[PDB]
RNA sequence: ACCGAUAGUGAACCAGUACCGUGAGGGAAAGGUGAAAAGCACCCCGGAAGGGGAGUGAAAUAGAACCUGAAACCGUGUGCU
RNA sequence: UGAGUAGCGAAAGACGGGUGAGAAUCCCGUCCACCGAUUGACUAAGGUUUCCAGAGGAAGGCUCGUCCGCUCUGGGUUAGU
């Protein structure tokens, strides 16, 4: 059948992706918790 | 269906009283001198000798 | 039939025409034990006829054969049909059946299969 | 100035290149305009065109820690005279 | 005098080379060699180099004549083993095994 | 009058990582040869792996799957039945 | 333990000659069978070195393997339209 995932390289980056993150509040606070934590990667 | 009871190292081991391979009943050629299967020719050299 | 070889009807009978053609053009191939018990009486009937040499015996050989071309003769190529009557007829005219030798090899690896080789006399 | 780096010596750019056609190996910022001017002034020669292409980077011990090699830049002077850019 | 080899780690499980052993364990060195070259075991191109390489310590490192020989310890233990999985239907999965096992022939001319 | 590798930080071992999720997010496991590498020249069986000798060392049943090495469990021989 | 038990994922292969420690399974040859509004030829998304040559056989491949989309060492993509 049609599973879920169905994968997109520009639709991936325009809604997860950095310059996303950092245009709204709440986003530049996902960026400070997941830079506390150490994390390796930031936007996926 | 499931097994109620577990099985025990003596009730396990009277099953394979009879799981066991027999000797290949092999006999020495009257060439080679090595033992060969019977009705079949000698591997080593092929002499038949019906 | 006789035994069942583990085929379907049709491809049963599409393998000893195939495999009666190749201990023509060969006289000595290696095999397993339940086919070569089944060939014993497709070539051996294959060359009674071959000892008559009519025409009719001919267009009868003709359904069974595959049409191989023999080309190992020193210079010309033979068809495995003219090799049936002109020269493995010749050669056993003075006996009257059993043109077959069966002799066992033993069994053999990956499969357990007993293998066997079947040689023209 | 020196723009290039290291020449390429190995099969294909051996022999069917071998006859006006080298293979140099450049900065992963440059383009092909600039090579046609640091060619020129290095050896003294005259060039027809240039090529360039791009590679991306490999995945290289499996064994131990893995990692990615480099990237390269690969380019391709043809001479309308002379000769002897590497020896 | 008795001269051992081991052959560490083969890939046979342990409870199938342990049918083949029982069947040369008593015999006589070129009646071993034998029963191991006309059996249809997987297991018995394996156990016959442990054999033959037995026989090679009996004579080059002591000094026997490797006719008189009688196989007197043929055994094979466990070893370690690897951990597999194949999965099932509706999304589970279950373990797999792949046994190994050592073993150990000891000739000996009887003193 | 705190812990001693299932403890103590998730983390004594390149861990917020292998991986799991579209995403926010979650989240492990894994220490010890010897005082010193002195980490087994050469010989034999084998395609190799792995062994049997000879050597190093106080010790190789200390041989890198390296201190000690318990129980489940799997085997081989045997004294009474 | 259940146990050497269920399963090994729709389908036609046979023989000869090579290679090799080892061949129902790898390479070459002949015959036979299957698709053919497609199991043929192109390209989008997506994947991201899986492509090629010479070596390798511990693990992965539902068996074997001298072989591989697996392992090692070097290669491969070129635009005024």
């Amino acid at each position: 059948v049609k599973r879920t995932y169905q994968p997109n390289k520009r639709k991936h980056s325009k809604v997860h992706g950095f310059r996303k993150r950092m245009s709204t509040k709440n986003g530049r606070k996902v960026l400070a918790r997941r830079r506390r934590k150490g994390r390796k990667v930031l936007s996926a | 269906a499931v097994p109620k009871r577990r099985t025990s190292k003596t009730r396990k081991n009277k099953r394979r009283t009879h799981f066991k391979i027999s000797v290949p009943g092999m006999t020495e050629c009257p060439n080679c001198g090595e033992y060969k299967l019977s009705h079949r020719v000698c591997k080593n050299c092929g002499s038949y000798n019906g | 039939g006789y035994r069942k070889l583990g085929r379907t009807s049709d491809q049963r009978k599409a393998m000893l025409r195939d495999l009666a053609t190749s201990l023509i053009i060969s006289e000595r191939i290696e095999t397993t034990e339940a086919r070569a018990k089944e060939v014993r009486s497709v070539v051996e009937k294959l060359i009674t006829l071959g000892k008559k040499g009519d025409l009719a015996s001919r267009r009868n050989a003709a359904k069974t054969l595959r049409n191989v071309e023999i080309l190992n003769e020193d210079e010309t190529t033979q068809t495995a049909l003219q090799k049936l009557f002109g020269e493995i007829a010749e050669r056993y005219t003075e006996r009257q059946g059993g043109y077959t030798r069966i002799l066992k090899q033993g069994p053999r690896r990956g499969d357990g299969a007993e293998s066997v080789i079947i040689e023209l006399v | 100035r020196d723009i290039l780096k290291r020449p390429v010596i190995t099969e294909k750019s051996s022999e069917a290149m071998a006859e006006d056609k080298y293979t140099f190996d450049v900065d992963t910022r440059v383009n092909k305009t600039q090579v046609k001017m640091a060619v020129e002034e290095i050896f003294n020669v005259k060039v027809a065109s240039v090529n360039i292409m791009n590679y991306k980077p490999k995945k290289k011990r499996m064994g131990r820690y893995q990692g990615y090699t480099n990237k390269r830049r690969k380019a391709i002077v043809t001479l309308k005279e002379g000769s002897d850019d590497l020896f | 005098m008795e001269a051992k080899a081991v052959a560490r780690t083969i890939r046979i499980a342990p409870r199938k080379v342990r049918l083949v052993l029982d069947l040369i364990r008593g015999k006589n060195a070129a009646e071993a060699i034998a029963i191991l070259k006309l059996t249809n075991k997987a297991s018995s191109p394996v156990i016959e180099k442990v054999l033959m390489s037995a026989l090679a310590n009996a004579e080059h490192n002591y000094d026997m004549n490797t006719d008189e020989l009688v196989v007197k310890e043929a055994y094979a233990n466990e070893g370690p083993t690897l951990k597999r999985f194949r999965p099932r239907a509706q999304g589970r999965a279950s373990a797999i095994n792949k046994r190994t096992s050592h073993i150990t022939i000891v000739v000996s001319d009887a003193k």
